[PDB]
This record gives C-alpha cells, structure tokens and sequence, in this order.
RNA sequence: GAUGCCAGCCGUUGCGGUAAUUUCUAUGCUUUUAAAUAUUAUACAAUUAUCAUAUUAAAUUGUUAAGUGCUGAUUUAACCAAUAAAAAUAUAAAUAAUUUUUAUUUGUUUUUAAACACCAUUAGGUAUAUGCAAAUAUAAAAUUAUAGUAAUUAUAAAUUAUAUUAAAAAGGUAUUGUUGCCCACCAAUUUUUAUAAUAAAAAUAACGUGCAGUAAUUAAUAUAUUUAUAAAAAUAUAUUUU
C-alpha cells in the first residue's frame, strides 16, 4: 500500500528474538506513529493522484488555495481543470451515500 | 491403545451413521446434541465427518 | 541531605587490619544490615572437607594412631551423657557423617546392582574387574557417580552381547542375586568398609527399602547421581535419611518468634544486654516446683 | 523514536538462541530445523510444502514431531 | 566425595557466563532460600518454593487429586446420614436415639480410611518428586503460546491453500444472516482470505 | 566530519563565542565558537569548540574535527 | 460535575480548560471551577479571573446562554458556579450569558482576607526556593547550572 | 601546591562536590628511543537470522432460521431509550520440471422496508469480503533519522510476601529497586535541513495539565475505522513480548 505499515523498524531485537517486536520498540514506535497520525489528521493532510499523471509524484489537494488551511503559506499550483476535478471530490467525500457502498465519514474530512 | 480414537466406532457404527439414523448418531453426542470433545470422545476422522454431516 | 561522613577506621595496634576491615566498614549503605559468619581453626576444616595433605612419618603417626575412628566419634557423641558434658547434635552428626562417609560407594552399587538390566555375568572376573576398578574409583573421587555408572554400563562384556542375552532372558532382565554378591563382595574385597558385615548391610538394606517404591528401579538420570541439581537427602534414592523421612510440627504461642531464646536452648552465641531486652538466660526458672 | 537510553536496563540472562542464532530457531515454522536426512527436495525443513508437522501428538514412536517417522527415515 | 557437585562452599557453582555475571542467581531463589536448598528453586515442603512441577507448570492440587477438599464424598458417613432421614430431620445434632452411634461408627472409619489416603498423598508428592518432576527447568505447556509452532502448522498449511501468500490471514466475519439475506452477485458464504 | 569535508585540517573564521553546557553527568560552562568560512562558492557556518587559548584577536581558526566531548553536537576544535 | 486545578497555571490550561468546561456548559451539565490548594488568596482570585476572562470570551463567539450563581470563596477553596440554560425557549427569553463583575471579585477577595486572618493560614501549599537545575544552551554569559549568572 | 560541578581533562568508560593518583602549575618521575596530535584505506554469511520484492496452488457457488398473547418493573454497577424469536449439510477431484516480473494477489462492501452489535445520545447513523487496496512470514552488512542531525539501542531466565491443599504456583522499564523510573503535549534554546493548521527531524536540564507504560488501577502489543488539551481512548481484528 502507498502508506508506510511499520513508521520505524519496530522489529528490530537480537535475531531470534521470538517474536515481531519488543512491546517496548513497539511502544516507542506507536509514538512516532501517533505523533505522524495526528499531524496528518491535524493539519487536515489531503493527498491525492489521479490517472495519467505519474502516480509516485503525489498531489497535494490540502497544498490547494481552495482547500487551504494555513493562511500565510501557499500549498500548490495546480492546473485548473484538474483542480476543479479535485476539489470538487474533496467536497464530494464529504458525505457518504445512502444507495451505494458507505464510506467512513470523518470530520476531519471537511 | 489407539489415542485419538482410530478404531471407535466400530464398523457397523459407520453404515448405521447415516441420516436416517438418529439412533446410532446419539450414542455419540451429549444430551443436548453436542459431540463429546475430540479430546474427551476420541472420535476416528471418518465418523466424525459423518456424524457431523 | 546532612549528609553522613565515616572517617575510615585505620589499623593500629589494637584493632588489627581484619577486623577494622570486616567488623567495621567505613561505607554506611550496610550499616545494621546483620550478622556474618566465618570459620577459623577447626570449624574451617570441619565445613571445607579439606583432608589433611599427607605426608610420610608425622602424618602417618597422627593418621595410623587414628584406630576406628567411627567408633571414637561414637564414643564422643555418648560422653556427652556424663555429668560434664551435655549430648551435642554437633557429636551427633560428625558421628552422622563419619558412619555415611561412605555413601558414595554405596549409592553406586546399589544402583549398579539393581538398575543395570543385564548386567552381564557380573560373577565373572571380567565384569567383576570392572566393577571392581569402578567402585574403587568412585570412593577415592577420582571418578564421579555418573561417569563410574557409565563407565560401568559401557564396558566390554561378550561379543553378540544381545544375541547371547535374547538367549537367557525374555524381557530381557536377570536375576539380581548375582549382581548383589558381587557388590558386597566388591566393598568387602576393597576394604571400603573397616566394620565388614556394614558393607553388606547397608548394600542390603537401602535395595530392600526400595523395593517398596514405585517405580522402584527406574531413576531419572539427572537427580539419580550427581549433577548440578540434585534432590534433598530425605528424597535420595539409596540414601540413609529416606527412611528418617518425616516432618515437624508446629503450635506457636500468641507470642512465640518473640521469646526465641526464653526456652531451654542451647546457646552457642551466648546474649549480652547489648542485644538482649529482658532476656535472663537459659537456665532461670520463674516457675519452679517443688521437689527432692 | 527518542534516540537515546531513557533506561538504566541491564537484564543478564541472554538466551543461547540468541546469540548463536546460526543453530537454534526460535520463529514459529522454524522449529523444525535443518534436517539434511529426510528424503524432502530441501535441507531446510520449514520449507518443505510437503509434510506439516503435526506437534501435540506425533512422536511417540520416532523422539520428537520434528524428525521423520520410523518408516521414510 | 563429601559433598555435593553442584554446590560450593559459597553457593552454588557457577557453570556457564550467567551464573558468573549475576551471581545472585547462586544464592538466592526466593523468600524460602536455605543453605541447603540453594538453587534448588523446590525447597522442602510447606515452605515457599517448594511445589514440584510436572513438565515445567507446577503442582499446587495434590490434595484436589486424593479427593481430600476437592470432591469431598467420602461416603461412609454420607450414606450412613443420608440414610437415616430420622436423625437426619430430628434436632440435627445428637448422639440422638439410635442412629448417630452408627455415623460415630462409620467415621471412625472415615477418619483411619482418610489418615491412610492423606498419607499416600504424601508418598505420592515425594515420589512424583523423584521422578517426575523437571523442578521447573522446562518450560511452560499449560498455555497456547508454547504451541506457538503447533498453531504456525496450522496457519502454514492453510496458507499453502492460500497459494502460499495469506499466512495467518483468516475468513474474515460476515454476519449472522451472510449467507441469507445479501444480494445475488456478491459470495455469500465467506471465502478463504485469499480470494477477496 | 562533514564539514572538515575531507581535508585533515580546516580554517575558519570566527563570529560569536557563546556558551553551551555539556551532557550530563558532566558539569561546565563549554565554549563553543560559532564560526564560518567560504568554501566551494557556497558559504557555510561551522559551530565549534575552544579548546585552545587565545591571546591576539584572530578570526583565523585552524579546525580539526575530534573524538566527542561532554557536548552534544560538536564536532570540531581548535589548533 | 466539578473541575478543580492547581494555582501556577499556563494560558495554554487557561485556554483549553475554559473551553472544556465551558463545551461542558454547552452540555446542560453543572459547572464549577475551584482551586483548593491555592499560595495566595490573591493569586487565587486571579486564577480565577484568568479562567473567567477565557471562559466568557469563548462563550460569545460560541453563543452559549448561562449564568453565574454564586462564587463560595473560603479559607480553603475560591470557587465559582454557573448554571446553563437548558432550552431555548429559556434561552430567547434571556439570550445572557452571566459572569460576576469587578465588584464582587475585590469584595470576595477581602472575604477571603478576613477568613485567612481569622486562621493565620495564607497558602495551602508553597512554591520554594529550592530551584531545580535549568541549562540554558545558546546564552552569552557565563550561568550556573541551575541558571543564574557566574560573577 | 593550588582549583571546587567551576576552570579544565575527554581515545575512552567517565573525572573535577575541599584531601582531584582524571584540571592548572611546579616539581620530580616514566617509557621499547623517527615526538606528540588530526583525517582517511585496510577481506559478510551461506546449517537454522519475524514486517513489509510473492508463485506447484483446489478451490468457487449451495435459501436455510424466526415470530401473539395479553396488561406489564427486564438490562447492567449505575443509568438510557422503549415489541423481540431467530441463519448448521457433499466427497473424489485438478499431475512435477521448465522466463506470468505491469499480469493476478493478502480481512473497509449492494439493500432493515429483516435483527443482533457498535457509536452517539432523549429527535439518528452505522449494522460486516463485486471496483478500491502488494505487503509480515523474511536473502540479510550496527541504533536513530524521508538515505545529512546525537554515539549508539534492543534484550529473558538472579533478586520483588498473601489468588481457601492433605503451610505449597506466580510479574517489573527497578537494579537497596514504587516515596523507584518513564511518558507525552506544555517555554525558551540549538543544528541540519525534502519548510501541510503551527512545517520534519537531533540534542536538552524550565513551568504547567495530568498520570499515559513497568501483568500498574476498564491487560498490554501490532493493523485499521472513529474520537480528541497530551500522554491516549471507543471500535474491529488478530497476538501473548499478560
């Protein structure tokens, strides 16, 4: 998957360690990734990409002025048929819908 | 002799475990219908698959 | 934190250099901690088992002029019931350990005798020489239990040796009669024993008892001999206290670890007020009765 | 992760599988070792898609569930 | 010798580079340590660390086994009171007519018959001690993460149906009515975890 | 050794002498001499140590990277 | 439904406390605020105000509608209470929030004075100076390990 | 002899708290004698090695189940709404070795007018494998860190008083050891930079909310949905480093 499972060699004790990973490390570890989770889900992180684009480039949608949280920096320039294509499905998940398959609808989402 | 019960039942047991044949299917479940515990009633694998079924 | 400072105690002539440096200590993270021991002249020899290194004529004029010495720490351990002397547990038990010294010798042939199935012909010179050299090498420590019993169970008997055994035995077991007078004859050949018939008896005596056991010739080869790990002596296999297996009992006072000097005790570290509350001693009787 | 020792830890009892680790197996699905004398296409006898060893109740009849039985030794 | 080998005259004897880095392990086991249980971590009988243990799990139902305060029945005053529906719904508690000289008479029974068991009890832990017991020097079978590799079987077979790629992966849950109620088109009844 | 960039010993150029304080269990008041210096068009700063003594006011520092010292994060010394 | 805390207080707690209990007013649910182990009555009654002043300037941009009762100020506790209103056929009817005023602040803080000289007791607790070492990292000066200067 | 956590030594664990054999000086002393110091090149494994580079594999669909009398205190610890009775069946059987490197593929699924459950709360939503979506099952060169930041970190059995046996079995992130440690947000600082509300990471020793981990006050650990003053929690999965 494009996310990143293990944010930090969790496992990482003396070989043959008979297990996947210390509850220590683990712990340490589950901080880093509470720490990026919360950043991500905090500053309202949006990323995107579509077809025939390159797909390893990422869009930014929450680097977008229509989407933008921050006020003094700016996001992303992005071409505007694309953009209008974008935002409009930002706002689009913004509800999930009776008569197709649900979604799980966050606030952050919005 | 045999642990998980190669040899119960008998072979009778298995031509008289069919469907029609509650008689012989409740000599190995409990008085409620539950089978007795594969480590309780060693079953052989045969008649547990025709006693299930 | 008004913090404490211990000048070190330096040594003088009064207070030596061991005892400035193990009764008193200059660092406080042990101060009141408890009370050690240690073994000095005989104590030391008594605990270490450390025999005397020999010589030629001193040690053996102190080593021939022994004479039976079982006896004399029985006659040692009774002299105790004169009127000067009170009966020591301490007399007791070096008499204890100088009738099981050996316990060693005699634990093997027992388990030689009667956990080895087939033993060969035991009876005969050969296997009786190997029985002989092993056990006379199992007192004497130049070898232990484990690797004597191995030495015992491997060495060289007969060719075909199953093929012949397949032959006078079904389950393939014998008849340990042999085996027996072959060890009584071993420990009476050498002279493990300086009373004779002690050798037979006990080698007869701890096999009779246990013939009661279950299991009564399995042994699980870690606790049988000697190893890291071993079992407590009232639960050793051929052992001398698996028949003195008991157990006590128990009715303490309301207050009974208070008063754990008030009763007849025997005290070898005698009280002094310092330590002593209200303690008068071992002999006072507040409560006496009348009597010639 | 905090980069640093937060812990004065000194545990003392380090398991021999953990150090020679070139012997003993202590994943799941590795018990089973090397084994060169089965008759198997493999050396390593986790590998072997073939014969899963059942581990509570084989073994009475050949030491343990890992080595082959007393009729394909 | 006149000793045992696997004690010195300070401890036990440190064998392999755990014993020499914590040599505490040498002389201490637990609040019931003597000198001459030393690293015997079972220690006499009653004290603290003194349980056997059979297989690595240790042994506390001794007595539950006899029947001594496990299932108590014993039945030799039992059926003597159960009997005497008399003496039983009298004032319970008499030398009372006739009958409690037969209850006095079958525990007195009850109590020789019940000394004996508790006797071979106690010949049985010091039996089982001999051999049986590992002292606690194999590990633990009492729980399912020691069967760890029993359950690795189980999981790497059903992967190789799995094509040999959902190890461990398993059906996930549908539903009470899953197989009932959802719709033509979508598999009812739960796949393995390799189709998805 | 980054900034050594490879050579054994690298000039540079001072600007301030703060104080930093070392890792504990240490104790101090440690000089450290936040310097620069040109090299390769780009211009860099280089936070350093003292060591040495002065006695002339000379933004000439001869740098040499050493072992670590009670400071976190330094690098680099005086010759 | 209290909510109590300590006197030496940040306006990163000022901040997120009033808006806790004030959401919580937005809840129908009791409201009260006490310090309990307070230096200073003084310090106390600021505490107080600090937590009030964020409280209602929270409340008008949320619009919230409830009003203050009482303010039980003691030896041993400054508190405030507030009750909320719960529906808002009550609301329109009184579209008030309800905080106390300047004079009731300075007349329970002499409240408070005269119960702390009736007692002789002006701190439930005490700041020391016992300093706790402190390193300063970038500094152009010379400073002791717990953060004062070497003269 | 001075210095007194400071100044300084620092290859290095660490030293320096009024007696520092760890600084400065003096003095001796010491050496195996091209001097001292600074930066670099200087020889994985292969028989067993747990997080994200697979492949010889048998499997896919089966239409079953549960419902009307009556007068109402069930559920849980405590509340809260306000009908609740319910979902079992099938074997042989698909050959192995050779270049699928996009191909396929690894637990979010349609519908209550049919429910349990869960979440929010009296006034609802959600209520469970048709797209989408590689990913534990190890091909390996020391921790951290988006592959530039400090000099490492993880680890297991020693040691730790109460769970109705005729008194008996138990753990530690501490290392005289729970009045023990750590943990996050919360202030300045610093230093490098792939500057998403307020960027990310490395070091650190304030204040403050708390008490989040050490089987630890509703057991913890990985994955994921949601939630949020922070350590985290509800939920759904596995799993015992419980």
């Amino acid at each position: 998957r494009w996310a990143a499972k293990f944010y930090g060699r969790v496992t990482f004790g003396p070989r043959n360690y008979p297990y996947p990973s210390s509850r220590w490390l683990a712990r340490r570890f589950k901080m880093k990734k509470h720490r990026i989770i919360k950043r991500f889900r905090f500053r309202r992180y949006k990323l995107a990409a579509v077809a025939n684009l390159p797909f390893a480039k990422m869009i930014r949608v929450g680097l977008l002025p229509e989407l933008k949280s921050s006020k003094t920096k700016k996001g992303d320039d992005v071409e505007a048929d694309l953009s209008g294509r974008l935002v409009s499905a930002v706002r689009s998940s913004g509800g999930k819908k009776k008569g197709n398959r649900g979604r799980p609808k966050s606030k952050y989402q919005i | 002799k045999d642990p998980q019960g190669m040899q119960r039942p008998s072979p009778e047991v298995y031509m008289k475990l069919n469907y029609k044949n509650p008689a012989t299917i409740s000599r190995f479940l409990t008085r409620t219908g539950h089978m007795y515990p594969a480590d309780i009633l060693p079953l052989n694998p045969e008649a547990v698959a025709k006693l299930r079924v | 934190a008004k913090r404490r400072v211990i000048v070190p105690i330096h040594p003088t002539p009064n207070y030596p250099a061991h005892f400035i440096k193990a009764s008193f200590t200059t660092d406080p993270l042990k101060e009141k901690q408890k009370a050690r021991f240690s073994s000095g002249g005989e104590a030391m020899r008594e605990v270490q088992m450390i025999p005397k290194n020999l010589e030629g004529e001193r040690s053996r004029r102190e080593l021939m002029s022994r004479g039976d010495t079982e006896f004399e720490a029985l006659v040692e351990f009774i002299q105790g019931a004169s009127y000067d002397q009170l009966i020591s547990g301490r007399r007791f038990k070096k008499v204890y350990d100088k009738l099981s010294e050996n316990d060693d010798t005699f634990v093997w042939l027992c388990h030689t005798a009667m956990s080895v199935l087939n033993p060969g012909d035991v009876r005969s010179r050969l296997v009786y020489n190997h029985l002989r050299t092993l056990a006379e090498a199992v007192a004497n420590g130049e070898m232990t239990l484990r690797t004597a019993f191995r030495f015992y169970e491997s060495a060289v008997r007969s060719p075909a040796y199953r093929e012949i055994a397949k032959r006078q035995m079904e389950g393939g077991a014998a008849t340990r009669l042999a085996g027996i007078s072959a060890a009584a004859d071993v420990m009476r050949r050498m002279g493990l024993t300086r009373r004779p018939m002690a050798s037979y008896f006990e080698l007869y005596q701890r096999i009779v008892e246990r013939s009661e056991a279950m299991t009564p010739w399995g042994f699980p080869p870690l606790f049988q001999f000697e190893e890291r790990l071993s079992l407590e002596p009232r639960l050793k296999f051929f052992s001398r206290a698996s028949q003195q297996a008991l157990e006590r009992r128990r009715r303490g006072h309301i207050m009974s670890a208070y008063t754990t000097l008030q009763g007849r005790r025997i005290f070898w570290i005698p009280p002094t007020w310092n330590r002593a509350g209200r303690f008068l001693g071992p002999h006072v009787t507040l409560y006496p009765g009348m009597t010639p | 992760i905090k980069t640093l020792d937060v812990r004065e830890y000194r545990p003392l009892a380090t398991p021999i599988e953990f150090r020679f680790y070139q012997r003993y197996a202590n994943h799941p699905n590795r018990q089973s070792g090397i084994q060169f004398l089965t008759h198997y296409n493999t050396h390593q006898r986790f590998r072997v898609n073939k014969d899963y060893i059942d581990y509570m109740h084989w073994g009475k009849e050949q030491g343990q569930a890992r080595l082959p039985h007393r009729h394909q030794r | 010798r006149q000793h045992d080998s696997g004690v010195n005259q300070y401890g036990l004897k440190p064998v392999n580079a755990y014993d020499f880095i914590n040599p505490t392990n040498l002389v201490n086991f637990g609040r019931g340590t003597s000198f001459d249980n030393l690293g015997v971590r079972r220690a006499g009988r009653g004290e603290i660390d003194s349980s056997p243990s059979l297989g690595g799990s240790p042994v506390f139902t001794q007595a539950k086994l006899v029947g001594l305060s496990g299932e108590e029945q014993l039945t030799m005053c039992q059926s003597e009171t159960m009997a005497l529906r008399v003496c039983m719904a009298r004032g319970g508690q008499d030398t009372c007519e006739r009958e409690s000289r037969a209850l006095d008479a079958c525990l007195s029974r009850v109590g020789h018959l019940r000394r004996a068991m508790s006797e071979a009890c106690g010949e049985f832990n010091d039996w089982f001690i001999q051999n049986v017991s590992d002292n606690h020097t194999k590990p633990f079978q009492h729980r399912p993460h020691d069967w760890r590799h029993f359950y690795a079987q189980e999981k790497l077979v059903r992967e190789r149906q799995q094509n040999g790629h959902a190890y461990g992966r398993r059906p996930k849950q549908f539903s009470f009515g899953a197989r009932y109620v959802k719709t033509e088109g979508y598999g009812k009844r739960p796949r393995l975890p390799y189709n998805k | 050794m980054w900034f050594l960039y490879g050579c054994c010993l690298r000039f540079v150029l001072f600007v301030l002498c703060y104080y930093m304080s070392p890792r504990l269990p240490s104790s101090g008041n440690r000089r450290v001499l936040y310097a620069v210096f040109y090299l390769y068009i780009f211009v860099w700063c280089v936070r350093c140590f003292f060591c040495g003594i002065f006695i002339l006011s000379f933004a000439l520092f001869i740098i040499e990277g050493g072992g670590f010292i009670d400071l976190p994060g330094i690098k680099y010394y005086t010759r | 439904v209290d909510h109590s805390f300590r006197d030496v207080v940040d306006a990163h707690f000022v901040g997120w406390k009033s808006k806790k209990i004030v959401e919580d007013i937005k809840k129908r649910h009791p409201v009260k605020i006490t310090i309990k182990e307070f230096q200073s009555p003084e310090a106390a009654i600021g505490k107080i105000r600090e937590m009030c002043q964020a409280m209602q300037r929270y409340a008008e941009e949320k619009l919230i509608y409830h009003h203050f009762t009482s303010i039980v100020a003691n030896d041993r506790e400054v508190s405030v209470s507030f009750v909320p209103s719960l529906p808002s056929e009550k609301g329109n009817s009184w579209k008030h929030i309800k905080y106390p005023g300047e004079k009731e602040w300075a007349h329970a803080n002499k409240r408070m004075e005269e119960a702390c000289r009736k007692s002789g007791r002006y701190g439930t607790y005490v700041k020391n100076n016992m300093l706790k070492p402190r390193s300063l990292g970038q500094t152009f000066f010379r400073v002791d390990k717990y953060g004062r200067k070497i003269d």
